[PDB]
Formats: structure tokens, sequence, C-alpha cells
């Protein structure tokens, strides 16, 4: 039986930065949702508009697995109607979100002793992101009234900042892997089911 | 866009960059202080230099936002913090000379040795030799030798360095729009912008003097009592109406009269409340001590310590293989990393100091949500005041009984209480005239009111007039006795201890009234008082966001420093002294000297 590749999305060697969240299109496969815990105890498991289990029986035309990494304090922003740095400038969910949010701790995975500055996040942006919008622009943000001319300087800052995760950080500042599952309903016949 | 919005965005970028750089510097300095090696010292100095360079870059950047155009108080405070400019306003050579003399004074203080007690091969440093003498010796001549040797050796070297230090620091402070270096130091207490909570830099002097004036009588009676008891100890050496000789006060300077307790104990027949033997007999360890402190803080509504704290900390002596610095310190590294560095032994003193340092840590956790430059006490006295109220609550016999380290049938007579209040006063009230006079002398020197050719003259005049202490041998301008103290020769302000001593009893009074406590203030244990916990947290969470006057009002209900909490804490001892001195002289003549 051709099942869905959740092992690629969840057990990935490297997760993307939150400003460049990675989306995987899942279709033409059987999705096994009755796995409660696949890595560690359930850390963050919040299905909005749908039940967690006893509901894998639903069929959808496509499943969307959006993966990224944030610090624990920001895991609260991956929810409908949230605000903050991530929710505004990095990753936005609609108010009528009918999907699920699965986040877990990765301090053993993404915490380098000398600081893991490979994960970036967007701090500055001229407008809040539309739901499920992605923006990857290494363009100098113009906070002042003078033009930046693509150079960082006085009132001209680079929009990205490194998390610099460290193994000794507090739980609020530790690396957390997040995966958002969206379920699409189209006129086409369903391609993802679990019987 | 407005200047305020530009400054806000600048501060966001700054906060996240400085959080990370400060965390690296803190990790490096922790690896040094817990594991003294050469690799660690090089990493610590590298990280610290990186942090200082980043700070100077950010200062030059933040100077571009005209403060006057900022209408948001918080952004104004952070911008001011970046706008220090401190010493940078000096030319390169003058800054180099200032750093040179600072390090030289620090070196001569931490390295000065005096030789030839009998043979020039026997030499002692301040710690532990000279301090052991000044603490335990009962020999007038031995104490005088230690005192005069320390001064005539290290202070004579320190004198010219200190004159140049004064002149350079005044140059810096004046270039930074201050009157003198004393005005710079007093700027820590300045509040400018909040109607009804403002505070000028001279208002500190006014308030400090008005409150020391109110402190004067209790200190006078304590001084008379200690003088009589020392006359019993040094009969042919002490006048019943003169100042106390400076070398008989219990330490190198007289900053604390704690080590005079053996010579001044009211009722030496009563047992002292040292619960060390109980802790040892109950098989307590450092784990249990810090767990009990955590239980104390949780009992008033504050959180436990973090799992990061419990895993990442040195709470015991690491042994002979790994040597570390054992001065108790509370580390707030940022990014939710909280630690305590302490070589804990199973003693009551270490129990109380653990309570003090964990109070520090609770303060740090409580203002963690504040922006970076605002994660600090309201002023320089607040942190130590919080730690000290923790240790006061922990030292009460009521608390000791409730934890099970003191027998339930230990009766608190009025003589164990008078003993306890006297031992508290020797340290707490004995230090206030010392602190005030030293800081007054520095203020006046920086202000240019004491010429160099009578520096020591005014120093000892003030000693006599203010502290009631007289030098055992005369000193000309070759000496520099004020610089023979660590804080003076290492460029640290000193009024913080006075302000913290008044603040701590304000806080204790407020929280014990909140805790519905009954009786004398010194018997108060705020354990199990969620009201007191909340009243303290309302101030702790503020950090340096609100003015220190507002933070103090939040807990005690007053916008200014107050002396009546301290006086109410010491009232029973005050009446006992007033009775004990009925046929004794209270006060002192400023003219008697032990050397004609
Ligand atoms: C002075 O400027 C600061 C910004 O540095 C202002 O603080 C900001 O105030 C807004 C509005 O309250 C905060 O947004 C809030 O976020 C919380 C999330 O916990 C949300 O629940 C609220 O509904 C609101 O959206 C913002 O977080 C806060 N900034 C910081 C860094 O805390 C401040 O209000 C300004 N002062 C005045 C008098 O306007
Ligand atoms: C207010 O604080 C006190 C102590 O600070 C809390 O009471 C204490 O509770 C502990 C644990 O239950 C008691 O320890 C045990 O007591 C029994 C009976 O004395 C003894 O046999 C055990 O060996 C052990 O020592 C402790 O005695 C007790 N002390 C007092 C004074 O009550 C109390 O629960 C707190 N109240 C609230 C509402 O939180
Ligand atoms: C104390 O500091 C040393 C650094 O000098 C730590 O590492 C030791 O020294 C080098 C550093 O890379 C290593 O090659 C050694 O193997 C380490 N151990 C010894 C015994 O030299 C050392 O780990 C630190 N101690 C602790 C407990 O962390
Ligand atoms: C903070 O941590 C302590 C433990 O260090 C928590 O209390 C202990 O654990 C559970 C609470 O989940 C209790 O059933 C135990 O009885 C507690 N142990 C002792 C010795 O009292 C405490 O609850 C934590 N704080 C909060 C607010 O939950
Ligand atoms: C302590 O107790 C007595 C009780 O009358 C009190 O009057 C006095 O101050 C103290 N007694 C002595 C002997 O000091
Ligand atoms: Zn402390």
């Amino acid at each position: 039986t051709n099942l869905c590749p959740f092992d690629e999305v969840f057990n990935a060697t490297r997760f993307a930065s939150v400003y460049a969240w990675n989306r995987k299109r899942i279709s033409n496969c059987v999705a096994d949702y009755s796995v409660l815990y696949n890595f560690a105890p359930f850390f963050a498991f919040k299905c909005y508009g749908v039940s967690p289990t006893k509901l894998n029986d639903l069929c959808f035309t496509n499943v969307y697995a959006d993966s990224f990494v944030i610090r624990g304090n920001e895991v609260s922003q991956i929810a409908p109607g949230q605000t903050g740095n991530i929710a505004d400038y990095n990753y936005k969910l609609p108010d009528d979100f009918t999907g699920c949010v699965i986040a877990w701790n990765s301090n053993k995975l993404d915490s380098k002793v000398g600081g893991n500055y490979n994960y970036r996040y967007r701090l500055f942006r001229k407008s809040n992101l539309k739901p499920f919008e992605r923006d990857i622009s290494t363009e100098i943000y113009q906070a002042g009234n003078k033009p930046c001319n693509g150079v960082a300087g006085v009132n001209c800052y680079f929009p990205l900042q490194s998390y610099g995760f460290r193994p000794t950080y507090g739980v609020g500042h530790q690396p957390y892997r997040v995966v958002v599952l969206s379920f699409e309903l189209l006129h086409a016949p369903a391609t993802v089911c679990g019987p | 866009s407005t200047i305020e919005e530009q400054a806000k965005t600048f501060l966001d970028k700054f906060n996240h960059e400085a959080e990370d750089l400060f965390y690296q510097s803190s990790l490096a300095s922790w690896n040094y202080n817990t594991n003294i090696t050469e690799e660690n010292v090089q990493n610590m100095n590298n990280a610290g230099d990186k942090w200082s360079a980043f700070l100077k870059e950010q200062s030059t950047l933040a100077q571009m936002y005209p403060l006057q155009e900022i209408q948001n108080l918080t952004v104004k405070l952070q911008l001011q913090a970046l706008q220090q400019n401190g010493s940078s306003v000096l030319s390169e050579d003058k800054s180099k000379r200032l750093n040179t003399i600072l390090n030289t004074m620090s070196t001569i203080y931490s390295t000065g040795k005096v030789c030839n007690p009998d043979n020039p091969q026997e030499c002692l440093l301040l710690e532990p030799g000279l301090n052991e003498i000044m603490a335990n010796s009962l020999d007038y001549n031995e104490r005088l030798w230690a005192w005069e040797s320390w001064r005539s050796e290290v202070g004579k070297q320190l004198r010219p360095l200190y004159e140049e230090y004064v002149v350079l620091k005044n140059e810096m402070a004046r270039a930074n729009h201050y009157e003198d270096y004393g005005d710079y130091w007093r700027g820590d207490y300045e509040v400018n912008g909040v109607d009804g909570y403002d505070y000028s830099r001279g208002q500190l002097i006014e308030d400090v003097e008005h409150t020391f004036e109110e402190i004067k009588p209790l200190y006078e009676h304590l001084h008379a009592y200690v003088r009589a008891k020392l006359m019993n100890a040094y009969p042919s050496y002490i006048s019943p109406i003169g100042c106390l000789p400076a070398h008989l006060l219990g330490d190198m300077w007289g900053r604390f009269w704690t080590n005079l307790y053996s010579l001044t104990v009211p009722f030496g027949q009563k047992p002292n409340i040292d619960v060390t033997d109980a802790m040892v007999d109950q098989a307590w360890d450092a784990q249990r001590i810090f767990k009990e402190a955590e239980k104390f803080f949780v009992s008033v509504g504050l959180p436990n310590m973090t799992q990061g704290f419990w895993e990442n900390s040195m709470l015991t002596d690491p042994g002979n293989v790994q040597k570390a610095v054992c001065h108790p310190t509370a580390w707030d590294l940022g990014k939710g990393d909280f630690r305590i560095l302490m070589c804990t032994k199973v003693t009551m003193d270490d129990f109380l100091t653990a309570h003090h340092e964990m109070g520090h840590i609770q303060y740090d956790m409580a203002y963690a949500a504040q922006p970076f430059l605002l994660r600090n006490g309201a002023n320089e006295g607040f942190h130590e005041a919080v730690g000290e109220i923790m240790s006061l609550s922990a030292a009460t016999p009521k608390h000791l009984k409730s934890i099970g380290l003191l027998s339930p049938d230990f009766q608190e007579d009025n003589e164990t209480e008078i003993n306890f209040l006297l031992k508290q006063a020797l340290t707490i009230v004995g230090t206030l005239p010392f602190t005030y006079m030293l800081e007054k002398w520095r203020w006046m020197v920086f202000k240019g009111e004491i010429p160099k050719d009578q520096w020591m003259k005014k120093w000892w005049e003030m000693k006599r007039e203010i502290v009631g202490v007289v030098e055992p041998v005369p000193h000309d301008e070759t000496y520099c006795d004020p610089a023979s103290l660590f804080h003076v020769s290492n460029d640290y302000s000193f009024i913080r201890y006075y302000t913290r001593t008044l603040y701590q009893f304000q806080f204790q009074e407020a929280l014990c009234q909140a805790a519905k406590h009954e009786g004398p203030l010194h018997k108060c244990d705020i354990s199990n008082s969620t009201e007191a916990g909340q009243k303290l947290f309302n101030m702790l969470r503020l950090g340096k966001s609100e003015p220190w006057t507002l933070a103090l009002e939040n807990v005690v209900g007053a916008k200014n420093m107050n002396v009546r909490p301290l006086l109410n804490y010491f009232e029973p001892l005050f009446t006992w002294l007033k009775d004990q001195n009925k046929n004794s002289f209270v006060g002192w003549s400023t003219d008697w000297s032990p050397y004609a």
C-alpha cells in the first residue's frame, strides 16, 4: 500500500528557517494519522476545525505540510488570529484555519554549543504577511526617510536575524520544530485518505 | 517617519543583537569563574572586548536620535542607556592614562603586601593575614601595626594615582554635561520626565543628609555602648568621651563593627542562634539548602527555579582538581539562562547567603520580559535590598522552627532578642556613618571643595565629626587612607550601601504589614504570604522601566527614601541602649586623639 511520506517531513535531517518555511505537497497516498507520538511525547498538538484522532477517515484532494523552526515563546503564534514577529512577518494562519499544528522540542538537534546561527527569522517588514504567504527578500529595510540604496547603515538594517540557538538556553529560547497540516477541498476527486 | 519610530526599530535590532552578544560574554565569564584556566581567561577577555566594542558602536548609533523629540518614556530610557558616551569623550591619550591608573590601583590593592613583622621574609597580604589580624587580635599594638602598615605601604603608592584619577574622571564627567564625577555617580538616581516622580542629582545629597540626621541618635547610643565595652577591653587606651580608635573596630577600616560582637555582646550567657549543628545532624547538603530556599520563594507565590538553573550551576565546591571562584554570585545570562555560582558549605551563613542570591535570581527572572537595557534594578541599591530582605526573613527563629532546624521549645526571651538586635546593629547601623562619610568625602573631592594639601586632613576631620572614629597615628598628605578600601581604589560608588540599607527595611516593613505580621519587626517571617509576594512582584517585574521612586512606592507606599522602617526595626535595642547609657556619655568630642 502506497502511504504518505510523513517520514520525509517529520524526520527530516534539516528543517528550514521560519522566514523561508518549507511546504510539501502530499497527494496520492494513504495518510496514517493514528500515530499519536512519533518522536517524543506529544509536545504541541492543536487541531483547529478538526479532531486529532478517530477522524483520519476524512478524504482531501491535497495535504500541505509546512515545516519550520522557531523558539518556544513563538510556538503560541502558530495559531489562528495570533500576532507577533512570526505571525506578522514570517508565518500567518487564517482565522478560519481548518488544519493542525504539531510542534516539538529539538534542543538535542538544533542547538550547537557555539550557537546555531543557521536558523534565521524575519524581524522587519513593511506589511504583515497574508495567511500562508511566504517572503524571502534579502533587501535592506528602510526605517528612516533616506534611501538605503541596498546598503545597510544609518536607519538601514538587514531584515533577517539569526536565532543562535545554544544547548544551555532556556526552554523559551530553545529550537522548536513546527509542522502545520492543511487540508484542501477541491472539485477534483480526493487523493489522500485513511481507511 | 518620526524619530520615535526610527528609535523603536533601532532598539529592536539592538535588543536581539545585544541579547546574543551578552549571552556569549556571560557564557565566557562563567566558564572562567567556574573553571580558572588560561584558555578560559582568553575566551572571557575576547568575548568581553567584543561586547565592549559592540556597545560603543551602538552608542555612536543611538546618539543620532534627538532624545528631546522622544515622547515615549521607555524608548527614552533605553536611548539614554546607549547615550552614556562615558570616557569616550576623552582624547585617546587621556583615556589610556585613565585605564592605566585604574588597572594600576586595582593591581596595587589586590597585590599589596607588607613585610618584616620581625623578618623581611614574612610578608602578609590583606586577605587573609591582615584581615585575620584586624578581625581576631585583641592586642592594641598588633592591631595598630596592621592598620598603619596597610596604609603607609599601599595607600602611599595609591595617593598620586588617585589624584590623577580624580582629575581625569572629572574631565570625563564635565565633558558629559555633569558638574563633577560625584554628580556623574549621583546621576544613577536621577529621574527626569515623570510628573510627581522626578528626582534631581542633588536631591540625593539632601535626602541622604536629612535621613542620616534622623539616624544620628541610635548610632550615638550604639557608639557609646561599644565605647564602654571597648574601654573594658582596652582600658588605658580609650577615652570615655573621645572617638573610637580606627584600628579597634573589627576590620581594616571600620566599615562593619561585626567582629566586635565578642567584645560587646549584651548577654554572653545566652546561646547564639547558630543552626549549623542542626543542619549537619539532619544530613543536609547544598541540594537541600537550595531546595529549601526555592520552597520559601514558592510559599509566597513566586515560581520555582528553572530546570536550566538546576542543571547548569555550580552549587558545591568542585574539588581540588577544578579550582573556581567561590564568591557567591547570581548569574542572569539572558535567553532564559539563570545560574548561581557558590561553593556552598553546610552552614547557617551559607543558608542565608543562598537565600540572598536566590532572591537576586528571582528578581532577574521577574523582569525578564523587559527590553534588554531595562533588565536591571530600579537603581543601584534595589538588588541588594531584595537579597537582604530574603535573608532577613530566612534568619528569623519563626522560619527556622517552621523548616525544622530549630527546636520547637526554643524560648525567645528579651535577652536573646537584644543580642540579635545588637548583632544586627553592629553590621547594619555601624556601617551607615562610615558609608555616608566616605561618599561625602568623595563627592567633596570631586567637587573641588577639599584641596589636595588637606585631603587627609578633611578625611580625618570628617572621620571624627561624622563617624565618631579617630586615627591612632597622625597622617600627612603622603598617605591616602580612603584609597586603602577596595571600593575607593577600584572606582566603585559607595552610597549604594546606604540607600540599600534604608530600602531593605522599607521593603521589610511593607511586606510584613502586608503579611499581617504581629509584634516587633525583626521577628517577621513573610513565608506563606501571597499578599507580600504579590506586593514585591509588582515592583520586581518593573525592572528599570519605571522610576525608582515609582517602584519604591509600589511596595512601601512612599515616593522617597525613609528612615523610620530602620528605626522601627531597631526600636527595642534603641530603648535598651538609652537605658544602658544613663550613667554613660553619649556623643563624642572631635578633639581627643591617642597621640597627644
Ligand atoms: C511605547 O512604545 C512601546 C513599544 O516599544 C509600546 O509598547 C507596545 O505596546 C503595544 C500595545 O499595547 C504592544 O502590543 C501588544 O502585544 C500584546 C502581546 O502580548 C497583545 O496582547 C496586545 O493586544 C498588544 O497588541 C507591544 O507588545 C508593546 N511593545 C513591547 C516591546 O512590549 C508602548 O505602548 C508605548 N507607550 C505608549 C504610552 O504608547
Ligand atoms: C506555612 O509554612 C509552614 C512552614 O514554613 C508549612 O508547614 C510545614 O509543613 C511541613 C510539611 O508538611 C512540616 O514538616 C513536617 O512536619 C511534621 C509535623 O511537625 C514532622 O513530623 C515532619 O518531620 C516534618 O518536619 C512542618 O512541620 C510544617 N511547619 C509548620 C510551622 O507548620 C505550612 O504548611 C505553610 N502553610 C501554607 C498554607 O502553605
Ligand atoms: C575546564 O576548562 C578546560 C579548558 O581548559 C575544559 O577542557 C579541557 O581542556 C581542553 C580544552 O579543549 C580539552 O582538550 C581537555 O580534554 C579538557 N579537560 C582537561 C581535563 O583538560 C574542561 O572540560 C573544563 N572542565 C569542565 C568540568 O568543564
Ligand atoms: C515548582 O517546582 C516544584 C518542584 O521543584 C513543584 O512542586 C513539587 O512537584 C509536584 C508539583 O507538580 C508536587 O506534587 C510535589 O509535592 C512538589 N514537591 C514538594 C517537595 O513540594 C511546584 O509545584 C512547582 N511550581 C508550580 C507553580 O507548579
Ligand atoms: C527582660 O525581661 C524583664 C521582664 O520584666 C524586663 O523587665 C527587662 O527589660 C529584661 N530583664 C533583664 C534582667 O534585663
Ligand atoms: Zn547578592
